[PDB]
DNA sequence: TAATAGATTAGAGCCGTCAA
RNA sequence: UGACGGCUCUAAUCUAUUA
């Protein structure tokens, strides 16, 4: 109501809340209008027209859900049971060398497995009683209601963390896979030969750049933090010829550096998918070793994550 | 199926009350928020490093290209961008000897050599500031290409014997100005810098003009009685034990009008190996200091305190953190970690998640995706797929949401850069690169708290 | 607080003092680059402070 | 005062940043 | 000390248990 009556009715341009946003009011009006203008300079006075657009945002909103490394967790056996090898078990023997995975105690045995599932490491244990054995439900102390001062729920916990990486680890054994022995982690990847030379539902998995071979490993490791997943990492290794690696950190780490240069994100996602889908039992899962009718199915699809707001090219 | 919210890119602040997302564009724009006059520049070191310094100066006055100047802006000239005169012929010339160099880098020991070279450098520099009569902004040390490889500690060292004196100093290195000159033995110029030269221009320029007292930007969504707070645990490796815990802080309220950016700084000490916490008296006084810098310059007592940290609290230090706080003053302890490997993957090819996503995983635990795909560039700040941070509020109430605002607010005050945004809240950054310049000499009482000055 | 003390070195220190640690911290913790501080004293320090 | 494991930390070194 | 990102490797600490 104050501005003047001789420009009310006339189109004005805002520029209160930016200067640049109506700058670019400006530029289309005289655009549309067809205002004369020169000097196009070999400098490229079209940059800082690029530029005095103010910029675009992410207005889009798309879906576009996405995917991850997190395996769920689904199918927990009932139990875990603790078997009370008071003086069955020897000392100054490790808990590694078992085929079935375990942890040693106070004076028990921690495992999935019922008592005389180690009958050949331990044959001494066959009149091994029931009453010793003391069987703790997983389902319920997953929630946090379990609480005792024999055991803490953490501390239970910690211990399935430790069966689920034990049985992590046995299960590549025998699934003709190559390991090699990182900082603090074990990286399991294929080798040469099973595929069409390379490929796994169409997706080139060891491949060869200018002198030696590079291969795709992944590394596991299991989490119940926010929920029971397994947790996959992606590596680049080397090979001159293929069936020998490389034993040099710093040939490995230039290697490693120089490969994924090129990589993107539809690439590490395709590779990731074959690997994981490679190592499948089952059409949707595959499954690990915990008890000789319990096992823990693992689902062969990352947890999916959707958003509302995306971009395009 | 899980879900994924979205925060706002905040805006930062430019000349005239103009805001803007990118801290190049914005410069290019509208010019920095303050105004300086000129930069007087002081150099120190042999004649070849002058001729560089010189002519790389020449060089910026003009406009440089990039490439590519969607993913990175042209540099318009430091005049044009910075309506401040930093021209050569301010340059005050000290003339350190290549023979000198020569004695005091051909010898057997390391430290030896690295405590004469900056006894050398700090020597020329004191004496000049101290009984010269012309005055120097910024002291540049333009080093060569055998000190930084032969003695790397020189430049932590460096810096820290300058701190008895608030002298700003610019270290370079002779291959950063003279890249194309700069070939290898094979002729190739190692550094190639053809494509981003306006990109490391923009860097300089900024690093530079901040240096000199100015203020480039500043954020401009932040809420009033809130004062922020990083921690950051160092260890000290010329005592007898092999570490000794200490802690460097940096500090960041709003302000009375804007960015007041400093840094509580003052290094505490526990000599527990490993024992990354802080002793009830340390913090006692930490928490004292911080809120009496505030106090002095508000005059009222901060309603809300995010401390920030890289590593989990333990009850000790809580409790004596609230023992010191006051009982008006909200305390929300917030932990960012890097070590979770969460990816998500972009089903659609090519391009990485878009850069703000987040995770929401309870009331007291997030991820937070503070780099990856900006619309504005149209590029992804990362080569392989990001890695978000994990933001866990550990201890003390407080909306996750507003913290996963208030960190992607504080990833953009990277004065020692002109980039997008940074990968981590920039308050832990500094007090890192106070903590680290601050550990490598032991004698500094009341160190100068600026940024400036390291 | 300073100036209206008995003794004459007690006085002039408390106030140079406040002065010299007002610029001292303005010059180790501030961002700004001032070339030249100009003390304005009032006609009331100087008068009694020799 | 040595063995495991998990979980939490820091520090040092090295390569990419372009268009192919 | 131009500045960031990403990996690799090296160490220590705290929880529990056992020698």
């Amino acid at each position: 109501d104050d501005i003047n009556i001789d420009i009310v009715r006339l189109n004005a341009i805002d520029f209160k809340m930016s200067w640049a946003r109506g700058l670019k009011d400006i530029l289309e009006a005289f655009e549309k209008q067809k205002v004369p203008k020169e000097v196009a300079d070999a400098s490229k006075s079209n940059l800082l027209y690029q530029q005095i657009f103010l910029h675009d945002k992410s207005v889009i909103e798309k879906e576009e859900i996405y995917d991850s490394n997190w395996l769920s967790i689904l199918s927990f056996p009932e139990e875990l049971r603790f078997h009370e090898y008071n003086w069955m078990l020897p000392k100054r023997f490790d808990v590694r060398e078992l085929t079935f995975p375990a942890v040693r105690y106070k004076n028990y045995l921690c495992t999935f497995a019922w008592a005389y599932d180690f009958t050949y490491h331990l044959p001494k244990t066959e009149t091994y009683h029931k009453s010793k054995t003391i069987r703790i439900p997983t389902e319920e102390i997953l929630s946090g209601s379990y609480d005792s001062n024999f055991i803490r729920n953490a501390e239970c916990k910690r211990l399935i963390v430790q069966l689920l990486n034990k049985a992590f680890e046995l299960r590549m054994k025998d699934k003709e896979v190559q390991e090699y022995e990182m900082s603090n982690k074990t990286a399991y990847w294929l080798e040469k030969g099973k595929l069409e030379k390379d490929k796994f539902e169409k997706t080139m998995l060891v491949g060869k750049q200018k002198d030696k071979n590079w291969h795709f490993a992944i590394s596991g490791a299991s989490k119940l933090y926010p929920f029971p997943v397994l947790m996959i990492s992606s590596h680049i290794f080397f090979t001159a010829d293929g069936k020998k690696l490389i034993d040099s950190s710093s040939v490995q780490h230039s290697s490693r550096r120089r490969q994924g240069k090129n990589w993107w994100n539809n690439t590490w996602r395709t590779k990731l998918l074959a690997f994981i889908k490679y190592l499948s039992d089952d059409d949707t899962s595959f499954y690990l070793e915990m008890g000789s009718e319990e096992k823990v199915f693992v689902s062969n699809e990352p947890v999916k994550f959707k958003g509302n707001v995306s971009y395009n090219i | 199926m899980k879900e994924l919210i979205y925060i706002e890119e905040p805006k930062i602040l430019f000349a005239h009350g103009q805001k803007c997302t990118d801290a190049r564009d914005g410069l290019a724009l509208f010019g920095p928020l303050n105004n300086l006059y000129g930069i007087k520049s002081g150099v120190i070191g042999t004649k070849q490093g002058l001729k560089i310094f010189r002519d790389y100066l020449d060089h910026i006055q003009k406009p440089i290209y990039n490439s590519n100047s969607i993913t990175r802006p042209m540099f318009p000239g430091f005049e044009a961008v910075f309506d401040c005169k930093w021209e050569s012929t301010g340059i005050t010339f000290k003339e350190v000897t290549n023979e000198d160099i020569g004695k005091f880098l051909y010898n057997s020991s390391t430290h030896k050599r690295t405590y004469d070279l900056v006894s050398l450098f700090i020597d020329k520099i004191i004496s000049a500031n101290k009984n010269e009569d012309e005055n120097v902004d910024v002291w540049f040390v333009i080093v060569p290409d055998e000190i930084y490889k032969y003695c790397r500690q020189f430049h932590d060292q460096f810096k820290a014997r300058l701190l008895k004196h608030t002298i700003p100093t610019q270290i370079f290195r002779e291959s950063t100005l003279a890249w194309r000159d700069f070939k290898n033995a094979f002729g190739l110029p190692i550094r190639d810098f053809s494509k981003i030269e306006g990109h490391l221009a923009w860097t300089i320029s900024t690093a530079a003009f901040y240096k000199a007292g100015g203020k480039p930007w500043k954020l401009s969504d932040v809420r009033n009685g809130v004062c922020y707070l990083g921690l950051v645990y160092k260890k000290v490796e010329k005592s007898k034990n092999p570490r000794n815990a200490c802690c460097a802080a940096q500090m960041f309220l709003d302000n009375g009008d804007g960015t007041v950016f400093k840094g509580e700084v003052g290094p505490w000490y526990n000599p527990k190996n490993g024992q990354y916490h802080l002793e009830p008296k340390e913090a006692k006084a930490l928490l004292s200091q911080s809120l009496q810098s505030y106090k002095e310059q508000i005059g009222e007592y901060p309603k809300e305190v995010f401390i920030h940290a890289k590593t989990r609290f333990n009850h000790q230090e809580w409790d004596a953190f609230l023992e010191v706080t006051p009982k008006e003053t909200n305390l929300v302890g917030v932990t960012i970690s890097k070590t979770k490997p969460l990816k998500l993957y972009k089903t659609e090819g090519d391009y990485t998640i878009l850069r703000g996503n987040a995770y929401v995983v309870n009331e007291r635990s997030a991820f937070l995706w503070t780099v990856g795909y900006v619309p504005k560039i149209q590029t992804a700040l990362s080569m392989e797929v990001p890695n978000p941070l994990f933001i866990e509020i550990n201890k003390g109430e407080a909306d996750i949401k507003q913290v996963l605002k208030d960190i992607l607010s504080l990833t953009k005050l990277n004065y020692n850069a002109c980039i997008f945004a940074d990968g981590e809240p920039v308050t832990l950054r500094f007090a890192d690169k106070i903590g680290e310049i601050l550990t490598a000499s032991t004698d500094i009482k009341t160190p100068p708290l600026a940024f400036k000055y390291y």
